[PDB]
């Protein structure tokens, strides 16, 4: 249909059209009965209680898609082309692209090869030159996401401060990353947004914490998720080991956003401070809630 | 454009076989490529190809073509994108009338080659043990009959096996007749399971109409300076080709006529004879079209 | 109110496909937008729609649709409160006579213009050794002729395939007819599977009356002041054109006079030619409705 148009980037690169406008001009087109595909996998925890069970929380689930795609062609030479490239599209170490565009929006979600493909019918595949291939692909990060919104801060002075605008659009939290040049003293914010993770949710609404003197040349990278260590220096210092039992704890919660302050002081060539928000959905398409 | 001339029916292309034989033959015999005569384009049938006879009427013969289809779903649309016919399975059946030794052979599914009559003729025939797996070769040609031209379309089918057989009533007012259905198998040797044919002069003339290469427009002649002889020997007598554009042969269809009948004499076979020296005139009509070769006649 | 008046039955708007035609076309040609010339809204075929030939009339042409159909039920309600209809199949079986090239070649699944005719014309057509998915376009277009002023009504299938075909029964009193069924497919160039239309000057005649558009109330005509030239030239002759307010050109249907036949002669098509200077009246009537011009002759 044209209401929803559906493409995978391969490993390599290659861009094929599985449904919608364009739909099998590479050859494969996509079969009906795919699962796990629009909602988010989680699953929600329960504990003994007075009346049964009571919640405990949630813990969202990779994503287990297993779907059919149909690779189609007039004669079986060029049919085992069409076979031999969709199958250079995937890759069990390195993942792929899939697309998923509508009237809101273009969202993408990174999937590898879970286990072997199951290609082509009982008999040769040479004789329909028709043939499906049954692919079990799985999404470690299970959210749709779009491109993450970057914003860049330049200064000369030796103390500035800066407001970023920052919003989350999306039904799910998200974690900020910012790029840190050095030398220079810098504030970051790590506003809870209500977030009462911490028991703290309105002791650190405008929480700020400030990172370790930076000597020259050592640039910071400070990524707020838990997969990857919050401050790494780009030239491998131990940055992290003169920072004092701190961290930064809260993501950006859904349909919470401000001007967070990021100050920077004793500065003397400036600095910049780029900050990258991502934009992580539950679902392929979904109208902007607030 | 009028509907008549948009519709451009033609009533000629249709064909009615009005008289059918099937031909049997044993899956050690060369397969038929073809059932024109290489010679003449006359119904050739290959050795050990044998007629089954006579065959019910009102029965008749029944082709049957059985696909077996797939429908390929796209998960943006509705309706099924595709269609994929896996396979084709064409079989035949017919009542034979008479009680001749291919027939019971096809019958009972076994080889009655080494059944030997009694001292008074009597044969008996037993059935095999085990039924006996026993493919044949199929030749199933019918003739229309047209103005004296007639049209042999014909079903090559280099392997069949007896399929079924259905159960046969004896009544004392009807003759025993045997009706089996024979089902086509690919040979590998032929690289098909059935093919169709046509062939005679009513082809010949219909063959531009239907389709198959290209409309006759020119008429051209095997070379048309051919020297004959007046005394009777080798050269007393030349054989002339009439040839279309499209590559076929219109020599039965043309008119022999000469001239100059005391130079080379003509027959309508095309042979011109020499019975005096000098040059004659050969020509050939059919239609709009006409043929012109100079002949030599020396004594 | 009567049901005469309530029920306002139109027994003109019944159409008999007293004539019909099929066409098909292999999936290369462009698909058939309309069967009505843009220039005298005549019948035109687009280039490479061959007709089929003729066909059986006892077994007709059967248009047969079928729905897939899914019932929505609801907690509070018994019956099912809505359906959905999934998809719609669309096919057409009837039965060829004529054994023809396009025929033989929708019948077989194969393509045969390599197909070289023999010495003597003889062909033979090997079935394909895997059945091939061949898809054609299909105009269906049927003509009922009422009062000279035909009707044709005509469905446009941008992709049709052989879904299966009929058993063949030879009979040495019946010609061989081949008798396919076609499924239509939606064509993404076109955007539909199945389309139906109506062209023709009978038809020109029911539109109000089927009621698409509006009636024909107001018979207006090109500008009324022509100028035309009484010596041979570019503007000797002027053509006149007979509108009507739903936008449909009514000038084969109206009928031209000319009061000064002297200045300008009016033919029946609508052409105006200068025969003497001065001021002519031209007026085209069709039932109540008229519409008049003035035109200027000039020597």
């Amino acid at each position: 249909t044209d209401f929803l148009k559906i493409e995978l980037i391969g490993r390599d690169g290659s861009h094929w059209v599985l449904s919608g406008p364009g739909m099998g001009q590479q050859g494969v087109t996509l079969n009906p009965n795919l699962q796990q595909f629009y909602d988010a996998p989680v699953k929600t925890l329960y504990v003994p209680g007075p009346f049964g069970e009571e919640y405990a929380g949630k813990r969202v689930q990779r994503r287990e898609i297993v779907f059919s795609v149909q690779a189609y062609d007039e004669d079986p030479d060029t049919w085992s082309t069409v076979d031999s490239l969709w199958r250079w599209a995937w890759d069990y170490d390195e993942e792929s692209e899939l697309r998923v565009s509508t009237s809101d929006g273009t969202r993408f979600l990174k999937v590898r090869l879970m286990e072997e493909p199951k290609p082509y019918y009982e008999k040769d595949p040479h004789i329909t030159a028709d043939n499906p291939i049954v692919m079990t692909v799985t999404a470690t990060f299970p959210y749709w996401q779009d491109e993450p919104e970057e914003l860049i801060w330049t200064t000369l002075s030796t103390e500035d401060m800066t407001r970023f605008p920052v919003r989350n659009d999306g039904d799910v939290p998200v974690w900020l990353k910012w790029t840190l040049t050095a030398p220079g003293l810098w504030i970051l914010p790590d506003f809870s947004w209500g977030n009462d993770m911490y028991s703290r949710g309105r002791e650190d609404l405008g929480r700020t914490v400030a990172m370790p003197e930076l000597v020259a040349g050592e640039h910071v990278s400070v990524d707020s998720d838990p997969r990857v260590q919050t401050l790494i220096a780009v030239n491998g210092m131990p940055t992290q080991n003169r920072w004092k039992g701190n961290d930064l704890l809260y993501p950006l919660m859904p349909g919470k956003g401000a001007e967070i302050p990021v100050q920077l002081k004793n500065a003397p060539e400036g600095g910049a401070c780029k900050l990258t928000r991502p934009r992580w959905y539950s679902r392929p398409w979904s109208r902007p809630g607030v | 454009t009028d509907f008549y001339t948009i519709k451009d029916a033609q009533a000629d292309l249709a064909i009615a076989p009005l008289n059918l034989t099937v031909l049997l033959a044993p899956y050690s015999t060369t397969p038929a490529t073809t059932l024109e005569s290489p010679t003449d384009g006359s119904l050739a049938i290959p050795p050990g190809y044998k007629s089954v006879g006579h065959f019910e009427k009102q029965a008749g013969l029944t082709l049957g073509n059985e696909f077996d289809s797939k429908d390929i779903e796209a998960y943006g649309e509705p309706e099924p994108i595709r269609t994929i016919i896996n396979k084709r399975t064409t079989t035949f059946d017919f009542a034979m009338y008479q009680n001749q030794r291919n027939v019971l052979e096809l019958i009972w599914t076994q080889d009655f080659s080494n059944i030997q009559p009694s001292e008074f003729g009597g044969i008996v025939l037993e059935a095999p043990k085990v039924p006996k797996n026993i493919y044949y070769r199929a030749i199933l040609v019918g003739m229309d009959d047209r103005n004296d031209r007639p049209i042999w379309l014909y079903w090559l089918m280099p392997k069949v096996k007896l399929d079924k057989l259905d159960n046969q009533t004896l009544n004392d007012d009807n003759v025993i007749e045997y009706k089996p259905t024979l089902k086509a198998f690919r040979d590998d040797v032929v690289g098909y399971s059935v093919a169709q044919g046509f062939a005679g002069p009513g082809w010949r003339d219909l063959v531009a109409t239907a389709g198959f290469g290209e409309a006759l427009t020119a008429l051209t002649i095997t070379p048309g300076s051919p020297t004959v002889t007046v005394a009777t020997g080798a050269s007393h007598t030349a054989q002339l080709l009439v040839e279309g554009d499209n590559g076929i042969n219109y020599t039965p269809d043309v008119v022999f006529t000469s001239s100059a009948p005391d130079k080379a004499s003509v027959s309508a076979a095309g042979l011109v004879t020499g019975v005096a020296a000098g040059s004659a005139t050969i020509t050939a009509t059919k239609g709009a079209l006409t043929a012109t070769a100079t002949v030599t006649v020396t004594a």
